[PDB]
RNA sequence: GUAACGGGGCUAAACCAUGCACCGAAGCUGCGGCAGCGACGCUUAUGCGUUGUUGGGUAGGGGAGCGUUCUGUAAGCCUGCGAAGGUGUGCUGUGAGGCAUGCUGGAGGUAUCAGAAGUGCGAAUGCUGACAUAAGUAACGAUAAAGCGGGUGAAAAGCCCGCUCGCCGGAAGACCAAGGGUUCCUGUCCAACGUUAAUCGGGGCAGGGUGAGUCGACCCCUAAGGCGAGGCCGAAAGGCGU
RNA sequence: CCCGGCGAGGGGAGUGAAAAAGAACCUGAAACCGUGUACGUACAAGCAGUGGGAGCACGCUUAGGCGUGUGACUGCGUACC
RNA sequence: GGUUAAGCGACUAAGCGUACACGGUGGAUGCCCUGGCAGUCAGAGGCGAUGAAGGACGUGCUAAUCUGCGAUAAGCGUCGG
């Protein structure tokens, strides 16, 4: 059966995070946990925390046997954007967007 | 007596967009382009309804000319001979016979050749 | 210089076709402790090529 | 409680600065180089 | 850049004369349907039948209609057997349109015939909000400069201790009056702010701190100047002055 | 009760007619951005459509073929105010 | 059966298009109302040297923002409901 965990309003742009998520699409849990540890990106920490939390859910709420779980679906999508002001030359001013993201991982024993 | 234009405009816009399914790019997502695409498409359809009746006659003429030269006669002489024998077969039917029945086509051809005499 | 017509969402995708990154696959096991590490790097508990090292 | 209040109220403020930032006198003085097709 | 047949190619696939075939348009004919304007007959209105002829269209004139909110018909009719709204599908009118139904939705909606309009949007370098592109590109604010060990910590290049190195030194040092108004000190927190991270901060929160006969105001005296009882002027307001 | 930094954000349990009413909280459209499924695409030149038209996949079907999606190849074709 | 030739040729998707299904962002649309607009019918058409209109600082068990009040300070006396 399926089990889900979500990180909402993660402080990172959606485009950057999606690069990490491509690696672990459709692998086994152990291999994914290995790959995320030895990749040097800020996003890799967030995805790994989410994946570990999802693993924990599938054992304590649902059944067991973490030894054959797989990553079935994973996707990222944009969240609300904060706006801020940054000055420029000659009195002009510019807009700044601080984008966020939502993180979901689908782990199942199929 | 104030009237708001929400539902009416929304329905009118949705009517046009549903007519533009399968169009590339923004030509199927934004109204200002879908409108022009649909108007064009209507114009082209109206124009093509006249052209369709010409392409098929073109094709039939080609096929009849091909089949006639197999039996040692040109298309123009064949057609002229058919009328001197007072035979009224539609060109579409002649092409169909040429494709699907060679014996019948030869039966017509020899008669036309005799009509020319 | 600026663009005259905004590029499509297709051209944006085509350019990004080389932005995908790669995994490692070069995971090695230590002789003695048996834990994982990269090639030519010391493991987490200070074990290189079986023989114990600094391990602070 | 410094979560939904501070973030969004700060976000609100920036609009007036962009709006009042335009009140600057954007005269450029003039176009400083010679006229395009002068006398 | 061939380029003074549209090309390929052509001694006829060139040019005169004659002839017969065939191709070729939304033109004409055939079949089916709609709408006018007359004529002719029945009902002698409407309702019809039999004919003839007509229908490219800007500025512009004339004639017909669809739909939206509100008032009467209304204590009427439809409404958990699911209203308005949102979202698909299927039928049918020449058109603006109409009807039925699946899913969301969870409380209101209006036959029919009349009345009144804030009555229909793609454009006006139109107004307000939201979201894109260029692009994960340019930049991160003086070229005075950093290296190592330990500590705390989930995480240390940037914080705290220690050693070494480098810079300023009529200043990048120590004070005062203006101006500012708690930014000062201690303990706690890291989600926003700090152009990166942050255990740190002039950031959030809670406590604490500014003691005068002699220093400064206030006080006594006047300069430039201001106000000004009476007073002199001036439509009014007011101007100048002892 | 569990993962996590005695975080933020989640997955359960529980209240409620309804939590896809969970405090950014009635309903919740469009531009914009994603995951999955079916077909097409790496010898091919232009307002991107329209008229023909193989093949593939799904549904119905008693043949016979219909319905939905896509569209190889070919004729014509230089947006709107 | 093999070995040679000559001819024809399914199967790839780094990514992209269309359709369909499921989502995110954003807040239109529908439905509401102690908020406004335009009026009929009555009232009153002034307050102030017994210190006005308008304000400053204070006032609670807890410290403030609103509402009241004035060192007798979210209130004091008397007569009625």
């Amino acid at each position: 059966m399926e089990t889900i965990a979500k990180h909402r309003h993660a402080r990172s742009s959606a485009q950057k995070v999606r690069l990490v998520a491509d690696l672990i699409r459709g692998k086994k849990v152990s291999q994914a946990l290995d790959i995320l540890t030895y990749t040097n990106k800020k996003a890799a920490v967030l995805v790994k925390k989410v994946l570990e939390s999802a693993i924990a859910n599938a054992e304590h709420n649902d059944g067991a046997d973490i030894d054959d779980l797989k990553v079935t679906k994973i996707f990222v999508d944009e969240g609300p954007s904060m706006k801020r002001i940054m000055p420029r030359a000659k009195g002009r001013a510019d807009r700044i967007l601080k984008r966020t993201s939502h993180i979901t991982v689908v782990v199942s024993d199929r | 007596a104030r009237v708001k234009r929400g539902v009416i405009a929304r329905a009118r816009h949705k009517k046009i967009l549903k007519q533009a399914k399968g169009y590339y790019g923004a030509r199927s997502r934004v109204y200002r382009v879908a409108f022009q695409a649909v108007i064009k498409a209507g114009q082209y359809a109206y124009r093509d309804r006249r052209q369709r009746k010409r392409q098929f006659r073109q094709l039939w003429i080609a096929r009849i000319n091909a089949a006639a030269r197999q039996n040692g006669i040109s298309y123009s002489k064949f057609i002229n001979g058919l009328k001197k024998a007072s035979v009224e077969i539609d060109r579409k039917i002649l092409a169909d016979i040429a494709v699907f029945d060679k014996v019948a086509f030869t039966a017509l051809v020899e008669k036309a050749k005799a009509a020319l005499a | 210089a600026v663009q005259q017509n905004k590029p499509t969402r297709s051209k944006r995708g085509m350019r990004r076709s080389h932005d995908a990154l790669t995994a490692v696959t070069s995971l090695s096991v230590d002789k003695t402790s048996g834990e994982k590490h990269l090639r030519h790097h010391i493991t987490a508990d200070g074990y290189y090529r079986g023989r114990k090292v600094i391990a602070k | 409680m410094t979560a939904n209040s501070r973030s969004m109220n700060l976000s609100n403020s920036v609009a007036v600065t962009v709006y009042e930032a335009w009140r600057q006198l954007g005269y450029k003085g003039s176009w400083w180089w010679p006229r395009i097709r002068g006398p």
